[PDB]
């Protein structure tokens, strides 16, 4: 009476996961082994992370790429969540580097290549995996890379950028470690650029035992680079791990880059905002509110620094929606930002939403 | 198949289950690491059942109960349809300063010899938001990038005020 | 019904719509000299109109309505042109002409063509039904240069090789000229009266020496020129193509498309033309 899901006999359990536990199933006539994610019901209740959780199964539910392990099934039953997905013998690459010694500059490449054709693939479908390290990459048979905890991913929104300062502090951004929100794809460059230095190197671009020191290095940016490392490979990590965002490596950047060139596989790949408020953040938004109020457009407090305000045509009898969040420009500035909320015909969306807005402008402050 | 796991997340070095859906025989529990567990495809109804646990019986206080007319105490399940929809079971589970500007809502396409008329493709993160020109003569100009399917339109309001 | 009739009826306008493009809008109590120095600045032959009063798109402002406004009241070199100095749009709007033409996305070329010749217009709104807002602005030489793609490749029909002359597109009866000592001012007249959109400009020989188009009278707005049309037609021109009768459509649409003009004079054996073929003669004769 061997513990079984369905035909899959259950067996050592290789790991504990962002979630649930993630024993192996070896087919009771096939043989064939899976790897399953057992999210206890019992313990997501508990949270809300029960929205982390059907992002992690919404996200990964449509893909289908080489280098990103597979979701066979996704199983709902009283007790658990079961997530059947693609098993590898051969497990982390962090186990590989540790046991093995740093890999040679063409098996570095070979691998990179592959984490970033998942990677790419991943925000192609604006999807970012934020936590990618090589303990989340993992080796088959052949060891084709192949990544693995979409836990902590989350959907990009447009117009929208996310908060989360999630995954491992030595593979986390800049911005991340800051707490500072990003647009999502900046961040996973950043961790496949320390990734790349693990895989040349053996060793981490930025470490301390001391948590806070190494944080200072992270956002210093500056790292060791041995002479064994070939100058062209150094170039791209110091693209990749630039720490200003907007100086950073692009997907694209890293495709026109020589060393990423080199025996690349064909299968991998195909005026200014708001009104700037020099007020007290408090006194801006109380501002805004009696500006809201006399312009008779109903609202709704989110954040201290978040409004959604709502107006009713008084023409064409329909509803017209925008965000108004509050962010910090200088040490002394404060700016106002305004972005639209698409909702779901006898006058413009677009039109109606620049209105909402220039009547506000025609009062508030610089 | 969707399977029902049983855990024993007490100690005991031999440890049993017995339920109205196995008709009340002593079912073996495999020691995972943690708990001892049994997994069996249960179908929509209430369920009751008890421990074996070295020698005792007992329910799981952890886990709901039922006192018979006669005084027994099992636990019971109540397998519903809803415990089979992956996202209809995840429902049923639920029951200081402003931020500092992102540099990306910094970069416009509109500020940066082809069609005048023709932009690059805008990075989603700005879509939607409010870029607008200084006031000049009395005209108020606003701009924003919206996406229509594959398409992307940039649209200038020159607006009195 | 030719094959381009079935391949203009089954491709959505949509298709059209450039990856990432611009486009302005100005409300209709816009003062009317801002609008048009807008278009300029921004670099646009025309841009829709939105009643913020009415809370819809009620028209379009192009360069014909600068033609009309600047013809109806230059009274001279020495007084300024006044309404158009201190007028709204809405208030121009009222004096000219006393509805918004428009398409779907998710709506054929055919219909759109249809539209452009039913219609007797140049620009064509694409507005969301969803939505309600204006998406891109279709063009007869967008639409025809798509077109052209389709028949370089595809099997060109018995009609595509006979001559302009036998198959009888564009206008060759009282086609309206200038001369090179014309005035702006009359230049303009003749474009309101005859309803045309570009003048051919003849040599005191007899031998065309230019062409002025309602193109050309947008530099009047852009060099801050507007107030003399005593100039000369030529003189106005300072600030900066011919087809045979014989020819083949087929020659002729290459050269339409490749030079990216809107129109082409059609000569007899010398300098001197028989008529003009223009690119909605074209569109007309493929739909
Ligand atoms: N100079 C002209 N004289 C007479 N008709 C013209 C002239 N230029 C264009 N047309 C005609 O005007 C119609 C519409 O063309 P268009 O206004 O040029 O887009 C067509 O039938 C043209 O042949
Ligand atoms: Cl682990
Ligand atoms: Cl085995
Ligand atoms: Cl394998």
């Amino acid at each position: 009476g061997r513990v079984k899901i369905g035909h899959y006999i259950l067996g050592d359990t290789l790991g504990v996961g962002t979630f649930g536990k993630v024993k192996v199933g070896k087919h009771e006539l096939t043989g064939h082994k899976v790897a399953v994610k057992i999210l206890n019901r019992q313990k997501i209740r508990s949270l809300d992370v029960v929205g982390k959780i059907r992002r992690e199964i919404q996200n990964l539910k449509l893909f289908r790429h080489p280098h990103i392990i597979k979701l066979y099934q996704v199983i709902s039953t009283p007790s658990d969540i079961f997530m059947v997905m693609e098993y590898v013998s051969g497990g982390e690459l962090f186990d590989y580097i540790c046991k093995n010694g740093r890999l040679d500059e063409k098996e570095s490449r070979r691998l990179f290549q592959q984490i970033l054709s998942g990677v790419d693939y991943c925000h192609r479908h604006m999807v970012v995996h934020r936590d990618l390290k090589p303990e989340n990459v993992l080796l088959d048979a052949h060891m084709n890379a192949k990544i693995a905890d979409f836990g902590l991913s989350n959907m990009m929104s447009d117009g929208e950028f996310l908060r989360t300062s999630c995954g491992s502090p030595n593979y986390a951004a800049p911005e991340v470690i800051s707490g500072r929100l990003y647009a999502g794809p900046e961040v996973d460059i950043w961790s496949s650029g320390v990734i790349l230095y693990a895989l040349l190197c053996g060793t981490l671009p930025f470490d301390d035992d001391h948590v806070p020191t190494l944080f200072k290095k992270i956002c210093d940016g500056i790292f060791y680079t041995p002479q064994y490392l070939n100058p062209s490979v150094i170039s791209l990590l110091k693209h990749m791990l630039q720490v200003d965002p907007m100086k950073r490596a692009t997907i694209k950047d890293i495709r026109e880059h020589e060393w990423f060139k080199q025996d690349l596989p064909k299968y991998l790949f195909p005026w200014h905002l708001g009104i700037r408020s020099q007020s007290r953040p408090n006194d801006i938004m109380a501002e805004v509110c009696r500006a809201i109020k006399q312009l008779d457009y109903e609202w709704k407090v989110v954040n201290p620094y978040y409004l959604r305000v709502r107006r009713k045509n008084p023409v064409t009898s329909t509803f017209s929606k925008m965000s108004l969040q509050l962010y910090q420009v200088d040490s002394r500035t404060y700016l106002l930002d305004f972005r639209s909320i698409d909702d779901e015909r006898p006058g413009s969306h677009t039109i109606e939403f620049f209105e909402m807005c220039a009547n506000l402008i025609k009062i508030l402050a610089q | 198949a969707r399977p029902t796991v049983f855990r024993w997340t007490g100690g005991g070095k031999e440890v049993y289950l017995s339920g109205s859906f196995n008709n009340w025989s002593k079912l073996p529990l495999t020691r995972d690491q943690n708990n001892f567990v049994a997994i069996l495809d249960l179908p929509e109804g209430e369920h009751q059942y008890k421990f074996f646990v070295d020698g005792q019986w007992t329910h799981d206080p952890s886990e709901p109960i039922v006192t018979s007319q006669l005084g027994t105490v099992n636990n019971i399940i109540q397998v519903k349809k809803t415990d089979f929809e992956v996202f209809d079971a995840l429902m049923v589970d639920s029951q200081k300063a402003p931020p500092i500007l992102p540099p990306h809502l910094l970069q416009v396409i509109l500020n940066k010899s082809c069609d005048p008329a023709l932009l690059p493709e805008p990075n989603h993160v700005m879509l939607n938001h409010l870029y607008a020109l200084s006031i000049k003569d009395g005209v108020m100009v606003l701009s924003a990038t919206h996406r229509y399917k594959k398409k992307y339109v940039t649209t200038l309001l020159y607006k009195p005020i | 019904s030719s094959v381009y009739t079935t391949f203009m009826k089954s491709h959505r306008c949509y298709d059209l719509i450039p990856t990432s493009s611009k486009l302005v809008v100005f409300d209709t109590s816009l003062q009317v000299k801002k609008a048009f120095f807008a278009l300029v600045t921004n670099g646009v032959r025309a841009a829709p109109l939105w009643d913020s009063k009415k809370q819809s798109f009620v028209g379009m402002l192009t360069i014909t309505d600068f033609i009309n406004i600047l013809h109806r009241y230059y009274k001279s070199a020495l007084v300024q042109i006044y309404e158009l100095e201190e007028h709204k749009i809405e208030t121009w709007r009222e004096v000219y002409l006393q509805p918004l033409v428009c398409i779907s996305p998710n709506a054929s070329l055919f219909d759109a063509v249809s539209s452009l010749i039913r219609n007797k217009i140049h620009r064509l709104p694409v507005i969301d039904p969803e939505s309600g807002n204006t998406l891109y602005i279709l063009t007869h030489k967008r639409i025809l240069k798509f077109l052209k793609l389709f028949i370089t490749e595809f099997p060109k029909p018995e009609f595509m090789s006979k001559s302009l002359e036998e198959l009888q597109i564009g206008t060759y009866a009282n086609i309206a000229m200038v001369r090179t000592t014309t005035p702006v001012y009359v230049a303009l007249g003749i474009f309101v009266q005859h309803r045309v959109s570009a003048l051919p400009v003849v040599d005191e020989k007899g031998r065309v020496v230019d062409i002025y188009s309602k193109f050309d009278v947008i530099n009047l707005a852009a060099e801050k020129t507007y107030n003399n049309l005593d100039v000369s037609v030529t003189k106005a021109l300072q600030h900066r193509l011919k087809c045979y009768l014989h020819e083949t459509l087929e020659a002729i649409i290459n050269r339409l498309v490749e030079a990216e003009v809107h129109r082409l004079v059609v000569v007899d054996e010398h300098d001197v033309v028989k008529g003009i073929v223009s690119l909605s003669d074209i569109l007309q004769a493929l739909v």
